[PDB]
RNA sequence: CUGGUGACUAUAGCAAGGAGGUCACACCUGUUCCCAUGCCGAACACAGAAGUUAAGCUCCUUAGCGUCGAUGGUAGUCGAACUUACGUUCCGCUAGAGUAGAACGUUGCCAGG
RNA sequence: CUGGGGCGGUCGCCUCCUAAAAGGUAACGGAGGCGCUCAAAGGUUCCCUCAGAAUGGUUGGAAAUCAUUCAUAGAGUGUAA
RNA sequence: UUAUUGGAGGUAGAGCACUGUUUGGACGAGGGGCCCCGGGUUACCGAAUUCAGACAAACUCCGAAUGCCAAUUAAUU
């Protein structure tokens, strides 16, 4: 890599706040918050609202039930 | 699927283009350098007669030793020059073989110059 | 090297068992990742290309190579040699880090994410992914970005066929639409 | 090139060479190193 | 009226007419065909006249193949002009036919019908002709 | 399936013209088990034989003393004259 | 036999099938240094050797394609005689196309086995 | 100059065809260009290979930039051939 | 001058590998009149491809006869 032409890039810990999942990957993001790692080093921490672990599609969790059929809704609504 | 190029074929094309303007006469024989991942080979050649006057290589037992490839290259260059001196060859035209004139290839060339072969 | 470690151990084992590869060398691998942003708007305004370059530089962590038009097209008001795009080629550690982030963080951040298309293969075991916005990538900030812009991510694999490529990406944990 | 140019040696002032240039492309007086016979050495020659 | 849609050169040297036919001397698409025994230019008009005559007799039950195409343009000077001052304007399009050339091919009819149809065509054409069949 | 033939020497243009007028057809014999031989065959006899054997039918050729089974590899025909100008015979390995 | 480097119009190529790896050649492993990327150690360069014949590569088989290619005949044509015929005749030369066939190279020098 | 003259057209140079496989060869024969341009679009050294098509991919449409494969040149070569 | 040998060159003829011209077959990349994001089928099939057959002063994968240029070349003049 040419010197001085590339943005500063450093190992940072990406944390999923929802599921408390921590992984270390390179980024040009700088975080004031820094967290310890399994290895004897401390890296800046990037907090993620959602991640592969948390995201519904990845998990396959169904947040909402499927829409009822027209026959089903009719019977349920009027109790018939 | 991405194809991987054969490095020797690419350099050979480059060699052929160099060879158009470069040939070895008996008076001024061509010094060909072939460079592999592990070894460097040098031959002094007379193109008119299509004959090789002298040879030196890292794979040769005398030259073979534990050294960096550039260090070996210097040894090959010194060896070929001494052999050329025995055959009365003082003037040669350097054939880079299509390889860049840097590092190992250069070291062999420089060594031969220092030994007394005139480029 | 979390993604690389998985590839070296877990992924290699899965692929060689699946396709009965005689040699480890046969096992498919991702040669490179190229991120391409086409900016025809740059023709109208040079700044638009400059903003894109910065975004790509932040996303990939390496300076992009500006792409100049091969030919002039009147409809696009394009002149040959004009800068209309930027590209980055990611290789080695940088590639794995970007790919792991894409699957782990950037792809989740995609709005209304329903998985990536399974049909996005050239037929030669090479996969191209299109991102609607660069806001999905974690580094990019919404305040900083004046205009939301999409990107093309091309993942080049040594795999001869798409099916082998699909397995490699699935082993990496790439989401698929199915 | 739209105009004829005469290059004069800076040292001796000799108009050793004549050349052509595009005035719009090269508005300034062009300068280049040229062999000067009187000096018998290469010298800067500038358009008059 | 058969004619080339475009040509690189509208004014061309007139074709050599001496010699024998280079190609198309065998019936290849039909059961029967008309063979030229003499040399002449064949105009687009002549082809059409011969074609219309043969199709009418055949009643369109059979299929007609026109082997010759009028590729070459020919020029004519404006009337009452002196010589020189350039070549004239294109007047027509012609095919050079030499002895042996099959002008037309017919199929989907009995020989008797074909012989009459080709006879009717022959009378519209400058060259002398002979009725011919596929040879094996 | 048998037709007699006669061998030929070096021929001038006039000779071949006289041969075709006589009704004989110039021909050559080549293939497996035979060196190239230039031969002449009567047109009428050839036509009768080929009708019997067909276009690709094997024919017995009386090439001098020897008899060689041959096939018509190719033939040259004059459409205007309705005459076969030349015949190529290919020897068939048996 | 292998490799380097030359000669030759592809009969030498392409494609398809198969085989091969102490050495050699690669792929490969890294980027500390020389050196490098209009971004990228991809390449180039260099330092190496954990792994691998997968590929390249080398070898073998083949005639599908490409290439080569007769003999015979034909077109054309020099000359001559005859003619004015979209000609004829004789003599010499003699294609193109196509056909049989050839062909999955042949070799020089140097260093290893 | 001129298939009489006038009128019209033309006049130097370059490329092709006519031109009859050396060269040369005419008509008011058939076609086109030139009266420049470039300070690199010159020199040298090193490095590199196209057009097009198919497929995958967002702004992006037949066609922009990206990727793979095929592609022997159908590209390019300042400007006619 | 002829014989012998070597060479330059692209005409006649021929051919369609290129650039154009062209006839008859099949055949479709991809949707419209047509029958379902849930499939079909009686234009165009224009892209393209393929088989067969023709054309060219300014087309050429080819390619003569002659003519031309030569030869420490022989015969005759
Ligand atoms: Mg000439
Ligand atoms: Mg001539
Ligand atoms: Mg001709």
């Amino acid at each position: 890599m040419k010197q001085g032409i590339h943005p500063e890039y450093h190992q940072v810990i990406f944390l999923d706040t929802t599921t408390n999942f921590k992984f270390l990957s390179g980024s040009t993001k700088t975080s004031s918050e820094m967290m310890e790692w399994e290895d004897g080093k401390e890296y800046p921490v990037i907090r993620l609202d959602i991640s592969s672990d948390s995201h519904p599609f990845y998990t396959g969790r169904q947040k909402f039930a499927a829409a009822d059929g027209r026959v089903e809704r009719f019977n349920k609504k009027f109790g018939l | 699927m991405i194809s991987k190029i054969d490095k020797n074929k690419v350099r050979l094309k480059r060699h052929a283009r160099v060879r158009t303007n470069l040939s070895g006469t008996a008076e001024k024989p061509r010094l060909n350098v072939y460079r592999s991942n592990k070894h460097i080979y040098a031959q002094i050649i007379d193109d008119n007669k299509g004959v090789t006057l002298a040879q030196a290589s890292s794979k040769d037992s005398d030259i073979a030793t534990t050294a960096t490839k550039v260090e070996l290259a210097t040894k090959v260059g010194e060896a070929i020059a001494k052999k050329a001196a025995d055959k009365g060859i003082k003037e040669i035209v350097f054939d880079r073989g299509g390889y860049l004139y840097h590092g190992r290839v250069k070291a062999l060339a420089e060594a031969a110059r220092e030994s007394g072969l005139e480029f | 090297n979390r993604l690389k470690e998985k590839f070296n151990t877990e992924v290699t084992e899965n692929l060689m068992k699946k396709f009965n590869y005689s040699s480890v060398m046969e096992v498919p691998k991702i040669d490179k990742i190229v991120v391409n942003m086409g900016v025809g708007d740059a023709v109208q305004n040079s700044k638009v290309l400059d903003n894109a370059v910065e975004e790509l530089e932040l996303i990939t962590g390496q300076k992009p190579l500006v792409t100049k038009a091969k030919k002039s097209i009147a409809t696009f008001r394009l002149r040959e040699g004009m800068p209309i795009g930027a590209k980055v080629t990611l290789r080695g550690e940088r590639m794995y880090e970007f790919l792991d982030k894409l699957i782990s963080v950037s792809l989740p951040r995609v709005r209304d994410f329903q998985g990536v298309s399974k049909k996005a293969f050239d037929g030669r075991g090479n996969y191209t992914l299109g991102v609607k916005e660069q806001l999905i990538f974690p580094e990019i900030d919404y305040d900083k970005v004046s205009k939301v812009r999409g990107m093309d991510i091309v993942i080049v694999t040594t795999a001869n066929t798409d099916e082998e490529a699909r397995e490699l990406l699935a082993n990496f944990g790439m989401p698929f639409r199915k | 090139m739209r105009v004829n140019v005469t290059l004069a040696c800076t040292e001796c002032g000799d108009r050793n060479y004549i050349t052509t240039k595009n005035k719009r492309n090269n508005p300034e007086r062009i300068e280049m190193k040229k062999y000067c016979p009187r000096l018998n050495k290469y010298t800067l020659h500038r358009e008059t | 009226m058969l004619l080339p849609k475009r040509v690189k050169y509208r004014r061309q040297h007139r074709p050599k007419t001496t010699g024998r036919s280079k190609g198309g001397n065998y019936v290849t698409f039909g059961e029967f065909g008309l063979q030229a025994t003499t040399t002449s230019w064949i105009t687009s008009r002549q082809i059409e006249s011969a074609r219309i005559a043969m199709t009418r007799y055949m009643k369109r039950g059979g299929k007609v193949w026109i082997k010759i195409f009028p590729h070459t343009p020919y020029t004519k000077k404006p009337l009452e002009v002196r010589m020189g001052a350039g070549k004239g304007a294109v007047e027509g399009w012609i095919a050079v036919v030499k002895p042996g050339r099959i002008l037309f091919e017919v199929a989907g009819v009995s020989e008797e019908v074909a012989r009459e149809a080709l006879r009717l065509a022959s009378h519209k054409l400058p060259v002398k002709t002979k009725f011919v069949k596929r040879e094996e | 399936s048998l037709k007699s033939i006669i061998r030929q020497g070096k021929q001038t243009r006039s000779d071949l013209k006289q041969l075709r007028k006589s009704g004989k057809v110039p021909a050559v014999v080549y293939g497996y088990g035979t060196k190239n031989v230039s031969v002449k065959v009567d047109e009428v006899e050839f036509i009768k034989v080929i009708r019997e054997v067909g276009r690709n039918g094997v024919i017995e050729l009386g090439v001098g003393s020897k008899t060689i089974k041959v096939m018509v590899a190719d033939y040259q025909f004059d459409p205007l004259k309705n005459q076969i100008t030349h015949i190529d015979f290919l020897a068939i390995n048996m």
